[PDB]
């Protein structure tokens, strides 16, 4: 089944994409 | 030097003539379509 | 002051492999005028 | 006698330029 | 019947070997002229003036070069951006000192390919062909157009132009990066996007044609004459490339269409060497590319270095060595 | 099954709505817990510089790679 | 000796193919030529 | 076609010609061997890369005997 | 024996569950999914 | 059942909000020069 | 003199005689076929066929 | 029937994404090639490596972020996460720039099993295989540069590290320590990107500029149904035009589409020769017919020589920040400056 | 001290018209194997 | 163009007269070579 | 240098001879 395709593309890729938002609002 | 510039002013002018009245010369109308 | 050997590398290196290209095209040529039967063939 | 060589190999890349245009094989239908 | 009319018709015509049309009468004499111009000044010119500093630099091959290092050298940085041709120049060996050839050979060539693009769109519209391969043919003329007249335009002189040569063209490159950063211009980025996607997709199509062609000749014979001319059956299975493609990377991802695939061939470089053509054009005028030189900082504000700033100082080293004599007070402003 | 008729499908968005956010702010928790400088190693901008230490850190060891790195990463 | 090798085949070289090899050869000459020169 | 008398030696060894074991046969003693060389060009790789450390044996140049 | 040859074949035997969690999934999955005559 | 063009709709300004949002932090926060 | 703001960079009275002869001799050219035609004649197509 | 026949058919069975046998080489080392390079320039730094901060916890955007090359020190190891540098540590791992060969290593073996990808899939469609052949192409710049690039040079160190402004400056390293323009390889190299660029252009404009009215409408795309085995173009009006515009003109479309084969892939592989010959430091870096003649008369200059000073300044003033391990303290009296800059 | 030159005319007036007198055997052959009509001609 | 000629003819070189042609330039090459290396 | 042109120009006049001894087109009757 194909559930195991596409999500072990799209589960990290929400998952980095959580981190480059956060990143965003770091400062010094 | 004055005498090779005279001779620019001919070639140029020939043959922008020559492109001025080329189209001028019902040029749409030389398609493979008709005529 | 250049190397001696570099018009060797180069005039061969034009020459030989031209002249070779040259005849695969006359023996190509001479065989369609060998079947052709007509004038040239002999 | 070495810009000599740099010369005809230049012309001789003309040459071949020229004969390929105009004593190409022309290809022809049937 | 008249005279006129006999010639349009000859000037015109299809039946002629090659088509010289009515933009032939100013691609003809205008390229020859930048040819014949061409050839004498790449095997026989006096050094030049480049720097408008009376230091001449050889160019030709009878003054010891190669292939590789000799250039017809751009005009001076005395003249600049003034039209400098014969008859204003007193004698020819002042012309040539001063960079003469440059401007005979480049102004005679941006008319003669402005005229070879507008003479495909005529053979087009004579023979019942749909007209725009001239369209295509119009990005390497913006970018042609954009190192030889937009660049010394925004830049104030031709001697800033870029030299007709082999070598020249590497140091017209790599002083081009010091002073404008073009790598990170991002039109730089979309036309190296645009020839490595160009033959990338010039690759692939090539290929999966060549591997689906249908068997019309025997072992020994060549593959390419099983197509005889002028045929008019289809010379290759495209549902097998399709097929192929279609499991290669998914089958969503192939065009069946082979007008929409042709197209895309032509869209992709065309539209990328558009984009860069005028990545030089606003880079004529020192709109330059992306800085981000000291951008990183810690939190007592000590400067992180990047990237970037080791891409700075290999800028840094072509900026404080090109035209080492040419500058005298303490920034390019040309 | 089609890829089109599934994200139009309520059934979709009913699994998906609770999914997504629940892994994007795993995300950003990721980040703002500080938890990303210690797995990975990467300096925070406390750290690039220490008090003793003020030039850049370098390697310079073949084998002690891992124990010089120790030195390096305490202060 | 022995009869006759039934493998015999002929070689071919179109006039198309001649001005490739021939364009080949002296591009290669010409680009080649300044490094060996030095 | 043309019997020599080296021709008439060697002719054995070439007058099998396309037989097969029948089946599988000896494939899986043949994939044993070829695990166990990919593993022995993974060690004496990395014993030159000085990426596996034998003791008594340094990779540097060594004093043969002169 | 060493640290650097008793964490390789450690590597040796972390490469074959590698390739061996793969092999046995992939055994099992083939059983079911076989194809019609 | 939903209609595909609102789907592309929600979906498309919610990678203008996360691109815009990249843009953001170029001029603030790390890496800013600031 | 280079930088002289002179129309067509005509500099000498000689080099107009050049322009004149040129434009007009191709001119009257033109003139011995599309020329002395009816300039009363029109058409609702966007191109026209009319004769040579 | 046996087991080797039920785990073949299983494999090459039709789903949405073709596995076959090379799936089990190009899927997990593909997968981890890509999600190494993501966590790199993402989370990993080149602090201690370099002296350098590439990633996005450090400011970078994605043109600043790469994954870096290791030290000097640790020469060309290969890092592995058990090995004697790393001993299994993670985040000691990644300090040292052991990311850079898991993705340079796993990538490798991701070409290697995507090209027996189109090996496998040419032979169960049937068709020729020389979409395998046109990809060994780009096969060959990877390997000559990401892999044996830095094996003729002094470590790891040396290699393009994966990230965009990274390659950028391993442009920039290459021409000023090696003049990498001037190799006739690079120049055999440029004629074929710069070739197979210009011949999608005319294929593509010649093709859609030759239909055939095939429909009413005025949009050509709808006019092509993809199992008609009439062509879609007229062949004979191609050669026909560029045959009188260019001169010469092709009047075989199955040499055509191999010539649009040779062009793109023989500049990747002629570029490939000769940056394998700059790990062996064999460049092609003076003439000396002009380095001997501009030593003795002190007034001949080429643009030759102008591109050698522009190369001082690119071995000088980059080298200090560029080789941090080597420790370059350059005084400001030695480094070239030209008049007033 | 020898001339330079004569490294050219020496191998080139061996190769050049010692190259030309195989063509003229080579398309003499092929002629003989085009009239002849088996498995040659092509 | 116009009509093909009716004066073509066939060029004939048979292996005799190849080797006498060969030995021919060789032999001058080894005589005349001394005296241009001078 | 200049004696490796002399040898070359020896041994390939000896190679000519021994392929017009052995490799000669050999005359046949009928
Ligand atoms: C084709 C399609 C290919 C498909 C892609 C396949 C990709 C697979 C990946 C290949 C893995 C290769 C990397 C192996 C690591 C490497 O190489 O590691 C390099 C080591 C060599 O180690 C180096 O060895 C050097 C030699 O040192 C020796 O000499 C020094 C001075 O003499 C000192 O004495 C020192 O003590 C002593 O050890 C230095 O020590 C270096 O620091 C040390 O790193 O060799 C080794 O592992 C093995 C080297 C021997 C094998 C040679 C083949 C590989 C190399 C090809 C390149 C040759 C170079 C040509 C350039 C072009
Ligand atoms: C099939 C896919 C595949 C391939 C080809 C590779 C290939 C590689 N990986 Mg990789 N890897 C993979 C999948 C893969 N990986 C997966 C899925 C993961 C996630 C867990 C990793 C995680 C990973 C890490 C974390 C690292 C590597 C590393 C490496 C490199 C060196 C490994 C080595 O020396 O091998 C040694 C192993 C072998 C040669 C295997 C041989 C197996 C033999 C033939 C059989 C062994 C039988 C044994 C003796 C008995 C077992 C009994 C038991 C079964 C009951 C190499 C390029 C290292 C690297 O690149 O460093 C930079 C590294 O650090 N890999
Ligand atoms: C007109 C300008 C021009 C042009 C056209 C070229 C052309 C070329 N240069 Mg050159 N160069 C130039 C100017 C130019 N150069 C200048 C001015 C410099 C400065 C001195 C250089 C410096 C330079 C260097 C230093 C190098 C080149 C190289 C090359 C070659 C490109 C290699 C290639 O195709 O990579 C294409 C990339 C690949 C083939 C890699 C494989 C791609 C893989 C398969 C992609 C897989 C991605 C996958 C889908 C996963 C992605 C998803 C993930 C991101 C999530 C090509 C011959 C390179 C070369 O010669 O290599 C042989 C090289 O090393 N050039
Ligand atoms: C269970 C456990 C253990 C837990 C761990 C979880 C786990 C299992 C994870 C593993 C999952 C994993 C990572 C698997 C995912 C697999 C995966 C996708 C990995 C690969 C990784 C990766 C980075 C892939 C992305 C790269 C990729 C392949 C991109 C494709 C690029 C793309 C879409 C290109 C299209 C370009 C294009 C339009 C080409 C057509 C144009 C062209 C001229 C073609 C020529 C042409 C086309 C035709 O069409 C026809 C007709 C003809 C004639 C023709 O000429
Ligand atoms: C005379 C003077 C003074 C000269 C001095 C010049 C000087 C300064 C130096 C220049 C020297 C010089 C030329 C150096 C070049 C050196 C160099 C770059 C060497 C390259 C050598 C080489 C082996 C390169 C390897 C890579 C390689 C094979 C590239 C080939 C690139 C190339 C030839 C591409 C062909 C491009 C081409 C014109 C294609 C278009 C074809 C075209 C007419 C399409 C026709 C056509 C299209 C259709 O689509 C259809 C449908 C039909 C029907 C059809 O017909
Ligand atoms: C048919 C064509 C026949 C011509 C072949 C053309 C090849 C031309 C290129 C080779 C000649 C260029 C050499 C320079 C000329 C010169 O004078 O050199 C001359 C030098 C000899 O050097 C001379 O030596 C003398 C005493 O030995 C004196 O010292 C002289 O001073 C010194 O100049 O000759 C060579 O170097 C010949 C080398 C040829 C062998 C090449 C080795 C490298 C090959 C590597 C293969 C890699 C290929 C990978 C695929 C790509
Ligand atoms: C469903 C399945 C979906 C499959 C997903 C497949 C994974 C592949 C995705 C690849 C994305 C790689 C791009 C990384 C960009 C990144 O995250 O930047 C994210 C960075 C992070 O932004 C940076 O954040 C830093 C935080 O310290 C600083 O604030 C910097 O100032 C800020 O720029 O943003 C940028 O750099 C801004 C520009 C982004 C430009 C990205 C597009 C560039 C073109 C690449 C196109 C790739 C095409 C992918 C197609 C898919
Ligand atoms: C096809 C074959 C192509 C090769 C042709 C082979 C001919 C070889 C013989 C001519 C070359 C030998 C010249 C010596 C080589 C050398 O280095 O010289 C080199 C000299 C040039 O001399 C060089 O000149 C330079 C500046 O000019 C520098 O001064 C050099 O120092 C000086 O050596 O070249 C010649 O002398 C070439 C002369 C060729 C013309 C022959 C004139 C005599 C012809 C008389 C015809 C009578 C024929 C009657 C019939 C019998
Ligand atoms: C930024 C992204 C880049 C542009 C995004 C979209 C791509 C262009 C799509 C429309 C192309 C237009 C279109 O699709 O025309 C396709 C055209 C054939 O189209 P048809 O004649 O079927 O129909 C097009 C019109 O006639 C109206 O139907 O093909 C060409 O002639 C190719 C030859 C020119 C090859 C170079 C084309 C480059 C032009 C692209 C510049 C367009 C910018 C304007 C966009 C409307
Ligand atoms: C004022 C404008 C008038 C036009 C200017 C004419 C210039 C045209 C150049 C002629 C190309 C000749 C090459 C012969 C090539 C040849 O004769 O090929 C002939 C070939 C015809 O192939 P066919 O389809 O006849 O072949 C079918 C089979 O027989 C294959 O063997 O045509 C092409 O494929 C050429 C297309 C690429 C054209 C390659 C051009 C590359 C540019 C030139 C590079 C050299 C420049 C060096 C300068 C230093
Ligand atoms: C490293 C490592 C690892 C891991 C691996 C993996 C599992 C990974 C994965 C990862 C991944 C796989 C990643 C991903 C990422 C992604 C991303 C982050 C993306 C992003 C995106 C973007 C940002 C884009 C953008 C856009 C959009 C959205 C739309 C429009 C267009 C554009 C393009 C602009 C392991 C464990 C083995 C261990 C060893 C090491
Ligand atoms: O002229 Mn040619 O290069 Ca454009 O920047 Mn300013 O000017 Mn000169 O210096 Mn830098
Ligand atoms: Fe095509």
């Amino acid at each position: 089944f194909r559930w195991l395709a596409i999500h072990g593309l799209a589960i990290p890729t929400v998952f980095f994409l959580g981190g480059i938002t956060a990143m965003q609002f770091i400062q010094r | 030097m004055l005498t090779l510039k005279i001779l620019v002013y001919t070639t140029v002018i020939f043959f922008v003539s020559l492109f001025i009245f080329g189209f001028l010369s019902s040029d749409p109308s030389r398609n493979p379509n008709r005529k | 002051e250049v190397q001696f050997g570099a018009y060797l590398a180069v005039l061969l290196g034009t020459f030989l492999p031209a002249l070779f290209l040259v005849n695969l095209f006359i023996q190509t040529e001479a065989r369609k005028a060998g079947k052709a039967g007509g004038q040239d063939s002999d | 006698m070495e810009a000599l060589v740099y010369t005809f190999l230049l012309i001789g890349t003309l040459m071949v330029i020229f004969f390929a245009v105009f004593f190409r094989e022309t290809p022809r239908i049937l | 019947v008249s005279l006129w009319e006999r010639f349009c018709a000859w000037i015109t015509s299809t039946e002629n070997r090659l088509y010289i049309g009515w933009f032939g009468c100013l691609m003809f004499p205008t390229l020859l002229t930048a040819t014949s111009c061409f050839i004498i000044a790449f095997i026989a010119a006096p050094p030049v003036d480049i720097d408008g500093i009376r230091e001449p630099v050889a160019g030709s091959l009878l003054y010891g070069n190669n292939i590789i290092s000799g250039a017809v050298v751009p005009s001076s940085n005395a003249i600049g951006m003034h039209f400098y041709p014969i008859w204003e120049a007193a004698s020819i060996d002042e012309w040539l000192y001063n960079g003469g050839p440059y401007q005979l050979i480049v102004l005679h060539f941006l008319l003669g390919v402005s005229a070879y693009m507008g003479r495909e769109w005529e053979l087009s519209y004579r023979l019942g062909m749909r007209p725009w391969i001239f369209v295509a043919f119009s990005a390497p003329v913006a970018a042609a157009s954009a190192v030889f007249l937009v660049y010394p335009i925004g830049q104030g002189s031709f001697s800033d132009g870029m030299p007709l040569g082999i070598s020249g063209t590497f140091n017209f490159m790599l002083v081009f990066q010091a002073e404008h950063n073009i790598l990170m211009h991002p039109f730089h980025m979309a036309g190296v996007a645009g020839v490595f996607g160009g033959s990338l997709f010039s690759a692939m199509h090539g290929s999966l044609v060549t591997s689906s062609l249908i068997r019309e000749t025997t072992e020994n014979e060549s593959t390419n004459y099983g197509y005889k001319f002028g045929q008019e059956e289809e010379t290759y299975n495209i549902v097998a490339a399709h097929g192929y493609f279609g499991r290669l990377i998914f089958q969503y991802a192939s065009f069946n269409n082979s007008r929409a695939l042709h197209f895309f061939l032509a869209l992709w470089p065309v539209v990328g060497i558009w984009i860069t053509s005028m990545g030089i054009s606003t880079m004529a005028f020192n709109l330059n590319g992306f800085n981000f030189n000291q951008s990183v900082v810690d939190s007592q504000g000590r400067v992180i270095n990047t990237w970037a700033d080791i891409l700075n100082r290999a800028n840094l080293g072509i900026e404080v060595m090109h035209e080492r004599n040419a500058h005298n007070f303490p920034l390019d402003l040309a | 099954r089609p890829f089109s008729d599934i994200i139009t499908s309520v059934r979709y968005w009913i699994i998906h709505s609770i999914t997504i956010p629940s892994l994007f702010v795993s995300g950003w928790l990721f980040i703002s817990t500080g938890l990303a400088y210690d797995v990975f190693g990467t300096p925070r901008p406390n750290e690039y510089f220490t008090q003793d230490r003020q030039q850049v850190p370098l390697v310079n060891d073949r084998f002690s790679a891992k124990q010089e790195l120790e030195d390096l990463t305490k202060g | 000796m022995t009869g006759p090798n039934p493998n015999k085949q002929a070689v071919e070289l179109n006039r198309t193919s001649l001005y490739w090899g021939l364009l080949l050869i002296f591009v290669l000459a010409v680009l080649f030529s300044s490094y060996f020169f030095n | 076609a043309l019997r020599t008398r080296l021709g008439e030696i060697l002719r054995p060894l070439n007058a099998e010609y396309g037989k097969v074991a029948p089946g599988w046969g000896t494939t899986p003693i043949m994939g044993i061997v070829m695990l166990a060389f990919l593993i022995f060009l993974v060690i004496i790789l990395q014993i030159y890369n000085s990426s596996l450390i034998i003791e008594n044996v340094d990779v540097d140049w060594a004093n043969g005997i002169v | 024996m060493t640290a650097s040859l008793s964490n390789f074949i450690a590597s040796l035997i972390a490469g074959g569950v590698v390739v061996g969690v793969i092999a046995i999934a992939l055994i099992v999955i083939s059983k079911s999914d076989r194809i019609l005559r | 059942r939903i209609p595909l063009w609102l789907v592309g709709l929600v979906g498309g300004l919610a990678v203008i909000t996360m691109l815009s949002l990249f843009f953001y932090g170029s001029y603030s926060g790390l890496g800013s020069s600031l | 003199t280079e930088g002289t703001n002179e129309w067509f960079g005509v500099d000498d009275l000689r080099l107009l005689a050049v322009l004149f002869l040129g434009h007009w001799a191709i001119l009257s050219l033109w003139l011995g076929s599309y020329g002395d035609s009816n300039e009363d004649e029109d058409f609702f197509g966007e191109i026209d066929y009319s004769a040579r | 029937r046996g087991l080797f026949d039920l785990v073949d058919d299983w494999l090459k069975k039709d789903r949405f994404v073709f596995v076959g046998w090379s799936g089990l080489l190009l899927f997990p080392t593909a997968y981890l090639a890509a999600g190494g390079w993501m966590t790199g320039t993402t989370f990993v730094t080149s602090w201690y490596t370099h002296g350098l901060a590439s990633s996005y916890l450090e400011g970078c955007n994605f043109l600043t972020a790469a994954v870096s090359t290791p030290a000097n020190s640790v020469g060309h190891s290969l890092l592995l996460l058990w090995g004697p540098e790393a001993q299994g540590d993670f985040t000691r791992w990644c300090q040292i720039g052991g990311l850079w060969t898991f993705v340079a290593l796993h990538g490798a073996f991701g070409l290697i099993g995507f090209c027996l990808r189109q090996f496998e899939i040419a032979r169960l469609v049937g068709i020729r295989p020389y979409n395998a052949i046109a990809f060994s192409g780009p096969i060959a710049v990877f390997v000559s540069v990401f892999l044996l690039y830095p094996l003729g040079q002094a470590s790891w160190f040396f290699a393009p590290s994966f990230g965009v402004a990274a390659i950028f400056r391993f442009l920039l390293f290459l021409q000023g320590f090696h003049n990498w323009t001037l190799n006739p390889f690079h120049m055999m190299g440029v004629a074929g990107i710069l070739g197979g660029a210009l011949l999608c252009a005319i294929h593509g404009a010649t093709v859609e500029n030759t239909l055939f009215e095939d429909g009413d409408a005025a949009n050509t795309f709808r006019a092509f149904t993809p199992t008609q085995s009439e062509e879609t173009y007229s062949m004979v009006t191609a050669n026909r035009f560029w045959s009188q515009i260019f001169g010469v003109a092709f009047s075989n479309k199955r040499w055509l589409h191999f010539f649009m084969l040779f062009v793109p892939v023989t500049g990747l592989w002629t570029s490939s020769i000769g940056i394998v010959g700059l790990a062996l430091n064999l460049r092609a870096y003076d003439f000396v017919s002009q380095e001997l003649r501009a030593a003795e008369d002190p007034e001949f200059e080429t643009f030759y020589t102008k591109n050698h000073l522009l190369d001082e300044g690119i071995r000088a003033w980059m080298a200090a920040q560029d080789q941090p391990h080597e420790n370059f303290v350059f005084p400001e009296e030695v480094l070239p400056r030209g008049n007033a800059l």
